[PDB]
This record gives C-alpha cells, sequence and structure tokens, in this order.
RNA sequence: ACCAAAGCUAGCUCAACAUACUAAACAAAUACAAAAAUACACCAAAAUAAAAUAAAACAUUCACCUAACAUUAAAGUAUAGGAGAUAGAAAUUUUUAUCCUGACGCUAUAGAGAUAGUACCGUAAGGGAAAGAUGAAAGAAUAAAAUAAAAGUAAAAAAAAGCAAA
C-alpha cells in the first residue's frame, strides 16, 4: 500500500566531488587558441596577385 | 501497540520512571530530603601546565617514523631491572628473598594506584 | 573513517562514498556479479606509476603510464591511451569542455615493460639474496625497480614548511622516556607534587 | 572520563582524580536569542554540570558562574530503504553563564572575501559570455556555422 | 561520411563538437574540387605550462580554396545550398600538437574567420524573429 | 581563554588549512609520561576546536575547511591512548601477572551460553547482596535442548558457507581455464 | 589419460584403535 | 509463455575429459580380479545407501537405523514424521490393496 | 504505441571427510520497568507422556512417536494379540586401512521463510513477506542496440436476427 516511484534524473555536482578526484584529467588539447592570430585588414586585394 | 525496537529511556515512561543517562553519581541523600554532594566523588581533572610546552598536535611531515615495536613485559623488565640485577649479582650482594628494592610490589593492597583492582579510572 | 559496502557491490572506478557512485548505485540495488579472476597480493605484479604496453584494443602496441589500480575488479588504468570522449560541462543551454576519459583495462590486456629494451615482458616474483622481493623479468632476466608514485594527499616531503601547529623534527624524534616501574598516574602525581595520604578501603568484586 | 570504571567511594577514601579526560565538547552557536553571558555547548551524555564546570575552569581557565544541562532527543522517524527507522543520536546541551561579567558572542567563522566575490563574479560573467557566443544565430535557422561555405 | 573514430583521430577535442553537434541529424555532401592558392603558414605559437610540464604548439595556416557544400535535412530535402556551386572560402586553420606526448599527432584545433569576411550564403527558408514576450504588467517600448 | 575553541582569526575564511601528519606509535613511545600527559590535553584542545568548526560548518551549510585534521587528531589521540594502555598492561603483567585489568569469570547463564561476567565493585560481600543473590549462573535441564539447537544451527551455517565457497572456487576455475 | 590404481583388498591384519570412542564394538569383541 | 529473445551460450561439453574417459573403469574389478572386492565398494555416497536399493519407506527406515543417532533435532523429527506418514499411506491407502 | 517481456547471478539442497561441537564482538552498561556504577542475604522444586488414528463403531490393543548399537542372514520365524486389527525377537552368523566427492539437484512463484526472522500483523506466546536484472567503461544519461509477441487499451464506437460459429 506504500510503493513509490523512483528514477528522478538530477544533475548536481559540488566543489567537494569536483575536487576529490584521486587521479587528474589527462587532457589532449587546450581550451582555446592562445595568442590568436589577427589577420591584416587587407587580404581580399592581396590574394589576387601571387607574388 | 507500543514499540519494541526503540530504546527504553527516561523520556518514554511515567513521572515515576526517572532513569539515568549513564552519568556517574556524585553524592547521596541527606537529612531533610536534599542531595548532599561528596567532594571526593567528583573527579578532579589533573591538568598540567602547557605554557612552556614545546610540542604541537601535529608532527612534521618529513619526520621519519619507526618500525612498530610494541612494548612488552620482557622489554620493560630488561629496561628497568635487568641492569640492576646483573650489577648486584656481579657484586655478590643479590638477595632473592627481598625484591621490593627493585620496584617489585609483593602486594597491591598497600599503594594508592593499584594495578589489578584498577583503582584509577584513567 | 571507513565506509561499509554490501556484498553485492559493483566497482566503477568511483569512490564508494562519492556522490557519483551513490547516484550510480543507490543503497537499495544489488546487481549481477561479474567473474573476477582471483589474484593474490603476492602475485599482483601491476603497480601504479610504471610504464606498460597495451595488448588488444584500438591502441594496439601503445605504451602508457599506470595512474590507478583497482584490486577488486583486477583493473589497471593508464592515462590517455584507451579513451572515449565525454562532455563534462553540461548546462541548460550551453555545452563544452569535451574531454577524453579513459576506460579501465585488465591484467590480461596490460603487461609490464622493462625500461631497458622497452619491449613486453612477463613478470615473475623472485626472492633476492639481500632479503628483498623485487619483480624479475623472464624474457630478458632483469629486475624492475618499484615505480614510486606520489600519494593522493598531494604533498611531497622534500618541500614542506611547518605551520604554527606542527612539531619540529628534532622535538618529535627526541627521546625522553625513562622506562621505570611507575604508572603514568603516579609519575604525574610525583611531578606535580600532589600529596595523597589516605588510601582506599576494602572493595569486594563479584 | 567516560566508558571507565570509577572506583567505589567509601568513608575516608582518597579524592577521585582523572588525569587524561575522555570528554570532548563542542561550542555551538545558539539557535535562540540568548543573553550575552550565556555560552552553548554540546557535551557527551555522560557529563554532569560539575564535570563541565571543572572542564571549563581548569582546561580553558574560564570564569563560569552557572551551568544548566538538558538532553535533546534525536528524531527516529526517518525510514531507511528497508523501512527500518534511522535514529539521530541524542545529545546533551549545556548552557554556561559566565561570572566576571564577560560577554561572549559567537564569531563569524566564515567571513566572505571581497576578492573571492570578485573572482566569482568574473567567472560568472565569463560563463555567460561563453554561453552567449555559443548560442546559435537565429537568422541562420539551424544551419551549422562551422562550415565556411 | 560520419566516421567518428577517424574524425577524432584527425581533429581535436576542441574541434569535434563544433563540427558534429549540430550536424549529427542532417546529411552533408561535401566535396573538394580545386585550390587556387596553396595554403600558407602564417605564424607558430608555443605555450608551456609548468604545473604539468607540458608544451603545446599551434600552427596557423591561411587557406583560400574552393569546395561544393550541400547540407540536407533529416527528411531528405535541401537546406543550405546546391551541390554543384564551387564557392571560394578563405579561412585560417589552427593546428595543435602535444610535443611532450610521445605520439603527438597533428590535429586541427581551430578555425579563424576574418571579421571583414563576406557574409555566408543566405539560407533557402525564411526565419521569424519574435519580439520580446510581454507580461500584462509590461508595456512595449519601441526602439529608435 | 574561551577563544581556544576557535582557530586563529586569520584562518577563519580560508578554504584550505594545511597541517602536519598524524602522530605515530613509535614517536609516542619515545616520549615520557609527562610529555604524553601534556600532549593529551594539547590534542584535546585541537579536537574540541575541530569539533566546533565542524558543527559551525554544518550550521552554516558550508564545507568544513580540510576536514582531515579531525581524523589526524583522532588517530593521534588513539595512538597516545594505546601507548599508555600498553605501558600499563606491561607493568601490571610484571607486578601481578594478570592479563586483564578488571576481575572477571567465565560463567554460564540461564540461557546456556558461556559468558565472561565482569565483576562489579561492591561495599558488601556477595552472600549479603540483595541484587546479586537473585542472579542465576547455571543452566536448568531444559536448556540442553536449546543448546543443541544452537550447535546444529551454527553447524548448518558453517557447512553451507563452506559449500558456497567450494562452488564459487569451482565456478571460477571453470570460467578462467588458465591451467 | 592413465587409469587410477585398482582398488585392492589388503591382506594384512587390521586392528582398530581400542582408545577411539567412535570405533564400533563388533570390531572390539573377542570374536573379531 | 514468453520465451527468451537471445541465444543462450552454447555449452562446449567435451566427451573426453578424465571422468568421462574413466567412467566405470573398474566395474568388472571382481570378475577380472580373482574375487576380493565387490562392485559395491566402488559406490560413493551416503553410508546408508552404498550397495543397497529400496523404496522411500525402506530408505527412511535404513537411514534412521544407520545414521539416526547423528542427525539434527529437526532432521530427526522430520524423518520420524515421514516414516509415520509413509507407513500409514503404504499400509492403509491405495487401490489394488 | 502504452502496459509490458527476456537475461544470469545472488544464493540454496542433498551426501563424504573433518578438526571433535553454543561463530565474531564483548571499552562501559546489561535479570531496578535489561543495557540505570555503588549496601546486611535468603536460595531453590521434582511426580509415566496423552490424543488425533487403525481395529471400517468403540471400551482391551493401535508400528515410528526426540530413550543408541550399526550391516548381511536367522525372519516377518518363535512368540504376543477383544488370539481381531496388528505387534514381533533372540540363540547363532557376515561386515579390510586412507585419497580416489561431488551432483542424469533448483536458478528469483524454483532452491532455505530469508536481501530477513527484517518490515508488517498481535497485549503476549506467535505468525510472517514481497522485492535484482544495460553495459569492458555511466570518471561513455545532447546514452547505444535487441521483443515491440499475454491478458487490458489506442490506432479504429455501432447499423434488423439471435451460444456468435460453420
Ligand atoms: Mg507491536
Ligand atoms: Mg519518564
Ligand atoms: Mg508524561
Ligand atoms: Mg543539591
Ligand atoms: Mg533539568
Ligand atoms: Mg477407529
Ligand atoms: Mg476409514
Ligand atoms: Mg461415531
Ligand atoms: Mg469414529
Ligand atoms: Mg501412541
Ligand atoms: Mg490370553
Ligand atoms: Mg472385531
Ligand atoms: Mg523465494
Ligand atoms: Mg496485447
Ligand atoms: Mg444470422
Amino acid at each position: 500500500s506504500e510503493k513509490e516511484f523512483v528514477e528522478h534524473a538530477r544533475k548536481a555536482g559540488l566543489v567537494i566531488p569536483h575536487e576529490r578526484l584521486e587521479r587528474p584529467i589527462h587532457l589532449a588539447c587546450t581550451a582555446g587558441i592562445f595568442d590568436a592570430y589577427v589577420p591584416p585588414e587587407g587580404d581580399a586585394r592581396i590574394s589576387s596577385l601571387s607574388k | 501497540g507500543a514499540d519494541r525496537m526503540s530504546k527504553w529511556t527516561s523520556k518514554r515512561g511515567p513521572r515515576t520512571f526517572c532513569k539515568g543517562r549513564g552519568a556517574k553519581g556524585t553524592g547521596f541523600h541527606g537529612r531533610d530530603g536534599k542531595f548532599v554532594q561528596i567532594k571526593e566523588m567528583i573527579p578532579e581533572l589533573v591538568v598540567p601546565e602547557l605554557a612552556g610546552f614545546k610540542l604541537k598536535p601535529y608532527v612534521n611531515y618529513r619526520a621519519p617514523e619507526g618500525t612498530d615495536t610494541p612494548l612488552t613485559a620482557k622489554q620493560l623488565f630488561l629496561e628497568t631491572a635487568a641492569p640492576a640485577i646483573e650489577k648486584d649479582f656481579k657484586a655478590g650482594t643479590f638477595d632473592p628473598e627481598h625484591l621490593e628494592k627493585y620496584g617489585f610490589e609483593p602486594t597491591q593492597e598497600g599503594k594508592l594506584f593499584q594495578l589489578y583492582p584498577k583503582n584509577f579510572p584513567r | 573513517s571507513k565506509v561499509t559496502l554490501p556484498p553485492n557491490y559493483r566497482y566503477g572506478m568511483s569512490r564508494p562514498g562519492s556522490l557519483s557512485d551513490k547516484r550510480k548505485n543507490p543503497p537499495g540495488t544489488r546487481r549481477r556479479r561479474v567473474p573476477v579472476e582471483p589474484i593474490s597480493d603476492e602475485d599482483w605484479h601491476l603497480f601504479c606509476g610504471d610504464k606498460v604496453e597495451i595488448l588488444e584494443g584500438k591502441d594496439a602496441g601503445k605504451q602508457g603510464k599506470v595512474v590507478q589500480v583497482i584490486r577488486q575488479r583486477n583493473w589497471v588504468v593508464v592515462e590517455g591511451l584507451n579513451t572515449h570522449y565525454r562532455y563534462v560541462g553540461k548546462t541548460v543551454d550551453y555545452r563544452g569542455t569535451m574531454i577524453p576519459s579513459e576506460a579501465p583495462l585488465l591484467h590480461n590486456q596490460v603487461k609490464l615493460v622493462d625500461p631497458t629494451d622497452r619491449k613486453p615482458t612477463d613478470v615473475e616474483w623472485r626472492f633476492t639474496e639481500a632479503g628483498e622481493r623485487v619483480r624479475v623479468s623472464t624474457r630478458s632476466g632483469r629486475i624492475i625497480p618499484k615505480p614510486e608514485f606520489p600519494r593522493a594527499d598531494g604533498i611531497v616531503p622534500e618541500t614542506w614548511i611547518d605551520g604554527p601547529k606542527d612539531t619540529s623534527v628534532e622535538d618529535a624524534l627526541e627521546k625522553t622516556y625513562v622506562p621505570r616501574l611507575k604508572t603514568l598516574e603516579e609519575e604525574v602525581m610525583e611531578a606535580m607534587g600532589i600529596q595523597e595520604t589516605r588510601r582506599h578501603k576494602k572493595v569486594y568484586w563479584y | 572520563a567516560r566508558n571507565v570504571l570509577y572506583p567505589l567511594y567509601q568513608l575516608g577514601n582518597p579524592q577521585l582524580r582523572v588525569f587524561r579526560t575522555n570528554f570532548f565538547i563542542q561550542l555551538v552557536r545558539p539557535g535562540t536569542a540568548q543573553p550575552e553571558d550565556t555560552v552553548q555547548f554540546r557535551i557527551p551524555m555522560e557529563m554532569t554540570r560539575v564535570d563541565l564546570r571543572n572542564y571549563l575552569e581548569r582546561i580553558y581557565n574560564v570564569p563560569v558562574a552557572a551551568v544548566r544541562t538538558r538532553v535533546q532527543y534525536g528524531s527516529n522517524r526517518r525510514r531507511d530503504h528497508r523501512n527500518i527507522r534511522i535514529k539521530k543520536p541524542d545529545y546533551k546541551v549545556a548552557y554556561v553563564q559566565l561570572a566576571l561579567g564577560q560577554t561572549f558572542t559567537f564569531p563569524d567563522l566564515f567571513p566572505e572575501r571581497k576578492g573571492a566575490s570578485v573572482d566569482v563574479d568574473v567567472r560568472d560573467q565569463v560563463l555567460e559570455d561563453q554561453r552567449q557566443k555559443h548560442s546559435p544565430d537565429p537568422r541562420r535557422g539551424g544551419v551549422p556555422g562551422w562550415f565556411g561555405l | 561520411n560520419s566516421d567518428h573514430d577517424r574524425l577524432h583521430t584527425l581533429v581535436t577535442e576542441n574541434c569535434f563538437p563544433d563540427m558534429v553537434w549540430d550536424i549529427r541529424y542532417k546529411t552533408v555532401r561535401w566535396s573538394f574540387v580545386e585550390s587556387l592558392e596553396p595554403p600558407q603558414v602564417v605564424q607558430v605559437r608555443c605555450s608551456s605550462l609548468m604545473n604539468q610540464g607540458n608544451i603545446y604548439g599551434q600552427v596557423t595556416v591561411r587557406m583560400h580554396t574552393r569546395q561544393t557544400l550541400a547540407i540536407y535535412d533529416r527528411f531528405g530535402r535541401l537546406m543550405y545550398g546546391q551541390e554543384d556551386v564551387p564557392r571560394d572560402v578563405l579561412e585560417y586553420v589552427v593546428f595543435e600538437k602535444h610535443l611532450v606526448d610521445p605520439y603527438g599527432s597533428w590535429r586541427m584545433h581551430g578555425k579563424i574567420i576574418p571579421p571583414w569576411a563576406p557574409p555566408k550564403q543566405p539560407i533557402l527558408k525564411t526565419v521569424m524573429i519574435p519580439g520580446p514576450q510581454l507580461k500584462p504588467w509590461e508595456e512595449f517600448e519601441e526602439p529608435q | 581563554g574561551l577563544e581556544e575553541f576557535f582557530d586563529d582569526p586569520k584562518n577563519w575564511g580560508e578554504e584550505k588549512v594545511k597541517s602536519g601528519a598524524s602522530w605515530t606509535c613509535q614517536q609516542l613511545r619515545n616520549k615520557s609520561n609527562e610529555d604524553l600527559h601534556k600532549l593529551w590535553y594539547v590534542l584535546l584542545k585541537e579536537r574540541n576546536m575541530l569539533l566546533t568548526l565542524e558543527q559551525e560548518a554544518k550550521r552554516q551549510r558550508l564545507p568544513m575547511p580540510s576536514p582531515e585534521r579531525l581524523e589526524k587528531v583522532v588517530d593521534s589521540m588513539d595512538a597516545l591512548d594505546k601507548v599508555v594502555q600498553e605501558r600499563e598492561d606491561a607493568l601490571r603483567l610484571l607486578q601481578t601477572g594478570q592479563e586483564k585489568a578488571r576481575p572477571g569469570a567465565w560463567r554460564r547463564d540461564i540461557f546456556g551460553r558461556i559468558i565472561w561476567h565482569k565483576f562489579k565493585q561492591w561495599p558488601i560481600p556477595w552472600y549479603l547482596n540483595k541484587k546479586y543473590n537473585r542472579k542465576r549462573f547455571f543452566a536448568m535441564p531444559y536448556v540442553e535442548r536449546f543448546v543443541r539447537m544452537r550447535i546444529e544451527k551454527q553447524a548448518r551455517i558453517k557447512a553451507r558457507k563452506r559449500s558456497l565457497e567450494r562452488k564459487k572456487e569451482k565456478f571460477l576455475q571453470e570460467k578462467f581455464p588458465h591451467l | 589419460y592413465r587409469a587410477r590404481p585398482p582398488p585392492r583388498r589388503s591382506q594384512e591384519p587390521r586392528w582398530p584403535d581400542p582408545d577411539d570412542p567412535l570405533t564400533p564394538r563388533w570390531q572390539l569383541s573377542p570374536r573379531y | 509463455f514468453h520465451v527468451r529473445v537471445t541465444l543462450p551460450p552454447r555449452k562446449v561439453v567435451d566427451r573426453w575429459n578424465e571422468k568421462r574417459a574413466m567412467f566405470g573403469v573398474y566395474d568388472n574389478i571382481g570378475i577380472l580380479g580373482n574375487f576380493e572386492k565387490h562392485p559395491k565398494e566402488l559406490i560413493k555416497g551416503p553410508i546408508w545407501l552404498r550397495g543397497w536399493k529400496g523404496n522411500e519407506l525402506q530408505r527412511c527406515i535404513r537411514k534412521k537405523r544407520m545414521v539416526g543417532n547423528r542427525m539434527f533435532i529437526d532432521d530427526l523429527h522430520n524423518l520420524n514424521k515421514r516414516i509415520s506418514y509413509l507407513y500409514k499411506h503404504f499400509n492403509r491407502h491405495g487401490k489394488y490393496r
């Protein structure tokens, strides 16, 4: 007479489980392009001639 | 009906059921019905002087530990009585009958802190 | 303190008392038991921090450093070799930080490699004449040094600074014990000069 | 001390002395508005008023004046997944009124840091900017923006 | 071709999501036809982090080249553009390599587009951009 | 000195507070009884402070800064208590030869079990004790049947545990034919 | 494989331990 | 009547293991061995069933007579009740009489 | 298309051997109203088994029925029995040491009641359950594949007439 439902999908991560990982994350890349290239304003009229 | 798994504490009975929670008694009942507290029954905390104490609750992390060698009766005897016995036997004055001069207590009923009856809490 | 676990417990590379493990397996679950090959502590030759090679998988023949070992499921994991990609930053309307996590591997799939020729070998335990038990390779016939690995605390003894509540090494290692036949109580009473003349009466025990 | 066998007292017996006490107390912030001279402790259930008075006067050298104790009962209503009641342990609460006119106010043991607040605000702003720049362009209508042309 | 394993081998973890997330439920027909200007290396940058003792080197390559892109819908209808149009595109592909790693494959990391680049080809369908949804206690403000 | 229940005011808001390693049995044994007695209260003050900090963290719904300090202090106090108990046990073995510090006897209660009845401290002998005299240390003839049931139940439990372990070993050998 | 050694009836005399309480009485009677 | 949707793991049973190869190898130990041992002695099992066969009542009677002094309390009670029930059923119930 | 369906494990059962048999915990408190440190006592007790049943009734009788002598025979014999139902020996004979022990036993309505003597039901003695299923990895839930097969519904209410079918 007192059976209940289960499986309430929730995502709640705290700083303690986010910092209590024994082994660290072994990344294969970086977050972004450090020292991002800034192309010069004039490229459309310089791509016409090769030299 | 009433519960059976729950603990039978002093909160679960009538007024006439006043059960202690485990604290040791500290006196008796006097003449006119009051409670007479005995000073000797109250524990006296023997707290030392920590003003000049050069030790801290934690040890240095680089300090080495040692191999676990729990102290045994054999080691205690070797440390406290074996040199004296050896020296006295070499001198030739050793008396097997009398051992009270070496720390041996034939009867514990004389001293204050007895070992087998355990007259002291801690 | 230690946590208690039901006998029907499955190990998933997560701390048993961790929130992720709790959400994966609630306290009321009991899953099917997986067969685990019994390997004793005296025969477990795969430690943490040593270089190993991969036998089967997508990264066949690749070598990596062991970062964790789980004795309950006979699992050994290497950093960034056998990897599947997962998203860790999940929100209602934003995603990112897709990192490659790595799956565990078995002792039958991971074997130790000696640092001399960097070729796969079979490890057998041997007793040296010096009283030490060091792993000895059989393919080549050389000993493999113990792979010293940093502990999970994160502090190395070489660089440590004492705080206000830490004893100095000399004070901690100073020996002041005089092994006499007096109790701690008697010695403290004598040291502090507490004089007690009267003695206890007769007490019956039964 | 607790969990130890106190020696039986009879007429003329020596004074009972405890050298290494087994009692550990906690100083708690009152949940109700108390007067300035009252300090709230959570003490082991085996401790008495005289024991707490000696504990505070000797170990910490606190001029206490009054001690009043009560036993708080822990709830036994919450049920486990096996329908077995889980009982929170009972605990002893003591109120200590100071003597020499000293007034004790529980300190703020977690003061917020301005630098920490600024760092949190900067992180939140960066996350919001990242979400805004990752949000798809409505004018594109679901066509991916990764491809050049 | 929807080859996720080889795509992971080729591009990096910062490039796979931006190119797969919003394309998994569509059909793409991408082809390479010509390259008028060969790709040219523009700059090389290196970042060393001493916390882990790891050095990452990214090389930026400017590429002006011609493809034929046709992105289809999940129902099989055209969505972005026709298949036979050889449009010219100029981009800056930034590759990243982990030099400390013994293997260290060269993987595409980022795609930089100039701010002055011409706008992409218009989509085939029309788009409605709704105005700010107003509660009864809010009055619309006309921006000028 | 009521502030001793709290840490230094400069460490109140810090997220992580570092501390040294825990005391060990060899280091405790190297020290004299005076230093052990002083270190007991030195650790007692720190344990009280850490308990106060933990309770305040629970009250404020914030994580306690580096909660391993309480575990380290508890371990150090346990090691000190173990060292003192070892010294007392060795001395009492030397002086009296009794292994246990409290008198006791192997008794047989009315339920048929063999128990270790510890002795309590009384002001009157055993034959004059109202409360002690009505206790019963012996088993009536109707208890042998229940004792036999207990023996048989334990035997059944042990036998089925052994059979389970044998079946598990055989299944593992069948599943992993490495021989 | 190789078969186990055949079960053979030993021809030497057999004498049970008289001190064993578990030995049957027919093995201790004089007729035995 | 729902039946499984997956193939069960096909048991790789071999007919040439040790037990199957040496099954009943000394069944003729007497006949080919200048009689000393009956094939009774090769039977491994309960003490009250080595070289003997009977119906349920006879088996229960023999078990009680042979190993009844070492049975547990409930086991002996169950054996006695089974013996009584079998006696009553066999000596008072049936059709052919 | 919902509801749903299928795993193979937890563990059980029956025997052999066996140390020789009330496991581990027992810091303190526990037969004051158990888990309540502490006061001049009293403590202990035995006296046949009965009946349901069979004798087609039921009165004398009614194998086993919580007491050791096991096995092959004598033998279901001598005997005892409202001489009915049934009960039933003995004298006298046979029994060669140890390993070779696992399973033509069950696989979650089965096998122990057991995930447990727990929830729950009774004042108490006492009775007593049901409930598990992905994956090498869920530190792979913008998660991936197999059945979409019971009854009950929806997709899709019905059109004179009748054991509903032929
Ligand atoms: Mg009830
Ligand atoms: Mg009450
Ligand atoms: Mg009331
Ligand atoms: Mg008073
Ligand atoms: Mg009160
Ligand atoms: Mg009748
Ligand atoms: Mg009838
Ligand atoms: Mg009638
Ligand atoms: Mg009748
Ligand atoms: Mg009868
Ligand atoms: Mg007659
Ligand atoms: Mg008649
Ligand atoms: Mg069942
Ligand atoms: Mg249907
Ligand atoms: Mg019709």
